RNA sequence: ACCUCGGAGCAGAACCCAACCUCCGAGCAGUACAUGCUAAGACUUCACCAGUCAAAGCGAACCUCAAUUGAUCCAAUAACUUGACCAACGGAACAAGUUACCCUAGGGAUAACAGCGCAAUCCUAUUCUAGAGUCCAUAUCAACAAUAGGGUUUACGACCUCGAUGUUGGAUCAGGACAUCCCGAUGGUGCAGCCGCUAUUAAAGGUUCGUUUGUUCAACGAUUAAAGUCCUACGUGAUCUGAGUUCAGACCGGAGUAAUCCAGGUCGGUUUCUAUCUACUUUAAAUUCCUCCCUGUACGAAAGGACAAGAGAAAUAAGGCCUACUUCACAAAGCGCCUUCCCCCGUAAAUGAUAUCAUCUCAACUUAGAUACCCACACCCACCCAAGAACAGGGUU
RNA sequence: GUACCCUAACCGUGCAAAGGUAGCAUAAUCACUUGUUCCUUAAAUAGGGACCUGUAUGAAUGGCUCCACGAGGGUUCAGCUGUCUCUUACUUUUAACCAGUGAAAUUGACCUGCCCGUGAAGAGGCGGGCAUAACACAGCAAGACGAGAAGACCCUAUGGAGCU
RNA sequence: ACCCCUAUACCUUCUGCAUAAUGAAUUAACUAGAAAUAACUUUGCAAGGAGAGCCAAAGCUAAGACCCCCGAAACCAGACGAGCUACCUAAGAACAGCUAAAAGAGCACACCCGUCUAUGUAGCAAAAUAGUGGGAAGAUUUAUAGGUAGAGGCGACAAACCUACCGAGCCUGGUGAUAGCUGGUUGUCCAAGAUAGAAUCUUAGUUCAACUUUAAAUUUGCCCACAGAACCAAAUCCCCUUGUAAAUUUAACUGUUAGUCCAAAGAGGAACAGCUCUUUGGACACUAGGAAAAAACCUUGUAGAGAGAGUAAAAAAUUUAACACCCAUAGUAGGCCUAAAAGCAGCCACCAAUUAAGAAAGCGUUCAAGCUCAACACCCACUACCUAAAAAAUCCCAAACAUAUA
């Protein structure tokens, strides 16, 4: 999203140009467990959202 | 960790015991449900965990009726008198149609 | 951490359906006092036990709730009835630690080492062009992100092995990859020269000695052209070591009532094997540094300061020999002496079409671009030998 | 909380039975740890001296010095030497050959090769290729997951035993 | 005879073994299924039967036919062991030489022990040899008898030693201890035969169910037509025809209940794993052909002989980047801002002369200046394929071949 959001801006004519998202923030959740854990013990803590 | 306890009970069972068209006898258990997802009709009784059985022997049917309940029915009658104009409930019912007579009239003596 | 019961998802529509899967709850409360008796027919938590609904009838009247629970024996009671967080919830009437002093039966059904699978982690290359680089994306570095590869780390899995696949470093001998540390060739530069940085090609040859530490590593001293990155059962213990690490003894600090223990430190601590089979046991083209001159030349304001060509001197490696020196003495050796010869491909140019210019050309085309050793062969009884384990070989005029 | 950092002679508060005293101190000592400084060496994670709530030292769980002693552990001057740079020569045993006597572990059968791949995941025996007359003797230890010992580590068993 | 072609020993264990997992040198001999309750079959008699007892709403009596082997560490009782060793008792013995003459003193023999190294490791030796060491007038060493014994003794505590494996001696007996664990289990031939789950000090086992087997009795069993199954996707349930021949019940039991890949729907993990967990369906644990070897992918199943034939599945295709030429005066250093910002630092506007040039699209300048593009003319004509990598470790890996009619 900040590469897109960066580079569409950088790049755009503000005067001329107008852009939309199509695209929802980042909403589901994405969930990691901790480093050198085994398999088991539960479902892994939220990491970030796609 | 894995905090989540409980959730180890098993299937109820429960569901249609007789379908449509199968012969029934009385007191047979049509169908076992949790809520009223059917409704007694003609010949089925209802039992207090909400269980269908037939009153009487015959033939099961499942029809589609319209709903009026009960005016004592408060949650019932509030969600009727919130209904708009010119909408009927409708909700499906189970039957059984007897399939023999009360009984039969024969001689028995010549006095 | 959990162990029993219920609801929702996974499991979208008859039933059922798991995970140390995702959420929410339960171990009651309230009403009634016919919450009396009895009896067709059914359902059923995949067995059983247990649980659930109920027509009619007798007698009266005219239960809500989702789970809301515990068997048998036995105990209390005249009787009816009532007794466990028996919660490890199908419940043994009542029993904890520790073991490195340990033992047995097994298990690769199950961990540690190794292999294997995977690539989260780690490493590399490319794409994109923000940004840094006085300016300038692309001399050099590089964000967000993308694409691909590798199998050196830490993991994850538990697939061979527990009727043994012995282990960390070190010695010895090294085989290989190139993602090249040096030596070779080339392109670019923010390359004047010397030095550098970056990229292409190149695995023939080489890649030091010491102090501390068991160390791999790491720090430091002195060099060198350089002191490469890895794989090889973290190469190699029937070739070696045993400093470390995880047997039995002991101490310190801590834990524990104690036995005893510590993924903490410290002192000590048995490393067996007569090789059956495979494999193998003599394959002659050497590299590098330094000195001189070129030359204080090119270059450069100066300071600094080459590349080619050539000459010499070494060192290592390979092969060999004893004239002297030295260990020594009819001889074997080095600390001594002698000899050691080909290229290597990245690219830079000329002519010239497709495309009547130009263009180094996956256009036709032009240029840079081995010899040596060995080689004959029933004299053989025997003897000698610089030849040799035996055999074989050479000499015996 | 209080004297620029550090640190409190000091003040306030709470608990205990008492709140670690003298002495020593980076230890034969949990992590930090290769603590900081000086000597020793060209170079020191070693050794000695010093500082140090040692945030887990400490007083018959004996604390701290000191004289002798120790096949105890560590450091070191000088000398010595094949310990090594870097190995060589000789003698004896062993060895090899001839003669006599003559075992043991081991052994499914073997007419018992190399590379790459495959496969119960590391092949002499499978697939593709390569190599290939037969047979002794000496030597080597890369492989036969080589021999030995129903793994000395780990787990399991409603299997044991010792101790508290 | 070899040379050709084909062919991955056996048993056990396992999801799966050529496996580099177990066992086996070989021969001969020896070495492992014992029985009841019931049932079934065949007789005898029959409302009774059996040579008392017992059973009997066709039963009773008799026969047949069904249930292994080896192995612990252990526990207990009674004996035997202190000729080794631990300690003690009785009465004995030995200790050269030197220092100094006193010493659990020093050097050092004999003697006792065993620090370190080397050899040895089925050895000379079930702990030795060689050198080097500690002590050697004492808490010393040693000969002879005697004593303390295992629920113990003894111990300058090493949980040491007690007749060459002492965390509790050895022997005999209970004892053919026990083993949910490993190993083994011996003639021929045929047939049926593959895994939902629940409890459990249970997940290495067992019981019930499920599946499977046999013998009987009976009638429906699978595939399924329409209609039917709830509010908050693939499909299934039910189901008459129809095609077929199985199904249910009764009686008797064993065994399986430690599971692997592939396709699909999901969950966990990394939208990792030959990873783990459910479900549907295949295959494998049974044959054969193919994908190179090959479990799980594809083809195919019911068994024999044949020197017959038709077929099934079944052999990878791809090779990429040329792009113009010529020309350019000028209203103006448009205005504002700034020291200047001139087309090009930032703003407003974007007109306008030549035939034809943006109040300028990139560069480039402190600013300037410069050079390319868009524009005239020029002319054959914009010629326009719209695409894109590489690495690892013993040695590349069939040989090859573009062209003779499916
Ligand atoms: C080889 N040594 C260092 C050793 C190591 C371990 N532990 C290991 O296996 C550790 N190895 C790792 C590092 C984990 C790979 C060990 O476990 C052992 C032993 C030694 C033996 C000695 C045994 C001895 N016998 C059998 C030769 C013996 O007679 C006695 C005795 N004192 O009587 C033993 O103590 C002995 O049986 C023993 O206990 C040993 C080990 O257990
Ligand atoms: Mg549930
Ligand atoms: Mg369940
Ligand atoms: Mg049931
Ligand atoms: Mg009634
Ligand atoms: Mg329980
Ligand atoms: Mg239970
Ligand atoms: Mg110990
Ligand atoms: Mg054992
Ligand atoms: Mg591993
Ligand atoms: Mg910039
Ligand atoms: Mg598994
Ligand atoms: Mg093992
Ligand atoms: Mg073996
Ligand atoms: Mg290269
Ligand atoms: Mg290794
Ligand atoms: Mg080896
Ligand atoms: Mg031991
Ligand atoms: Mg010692
Ligand atoms: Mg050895
Ligand atoms: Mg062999
Ligand atoms: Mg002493
Ligand atoms: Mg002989
Ligand atoms: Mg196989
Ligand atoms: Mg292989
Ligand atoms: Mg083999
Ligand atoms: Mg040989
Ligand atoms: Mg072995
Ligand atoms: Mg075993
Ligand atoms: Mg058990
Ligand atoms: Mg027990
Ligand atoms: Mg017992
Ligand atoms: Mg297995
Ligand atoms: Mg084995
Ligand atoms: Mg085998
Ligand atoms: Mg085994
Ligand atoms: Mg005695
Ligand atoms: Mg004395
Ligand atoms: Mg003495
Ligand atoms: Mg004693
Ligand atoms: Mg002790
Ligand atoms: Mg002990
Ligand atoms: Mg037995
Ligand atoms: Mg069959
Ligand atoms: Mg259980
Ligand atoms: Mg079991
Ligand atoms: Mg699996």
């Amino acid at each position: 999203f900040e590469m897109m959001r960066l580079t569409i801006n950088r790049s755009m004519d503000p005067k001329n140009m107008f852009a939309i998202w199509r695209v929802p923030a980042p909403f589901k959740p994405i969930t990691r467990k901790s480093v050198g854990h085994r398999m088991g013990g539960g479902k892994g803590a939220i990491d970030h959202y796609v | 960790s894995s905090k989540n306890l409980g959730g180890k009970s098993s299937g109820r069972r429960q569901g249609i015991k007789k379908m449509e068209g199968h012969y029934v006898h009385a007191g047979n258990i049509i169908a076992t449900q949790r809520h009223f997802r059917w409704h007694p009709g003609a010949h089925v009784g209802v039992g207090k965990n909400k269980c269908l059985y037939a009153l009487e022997e015959g033939i099961v049917r499942y029809t589609k009726e319209v709903y009026v309940p009960h005016p004592r029915n408060t949650e019932a009658v509030d969600l009727i008198t919130r209904l708009p104009k010119g909408a009927v409930l409708y909700k499906t019912f189970v039957h059984v149609v007897p399939a023999k007579p009360e009984g039969t009239f024969k001689l028995v003596a010549m006095l």
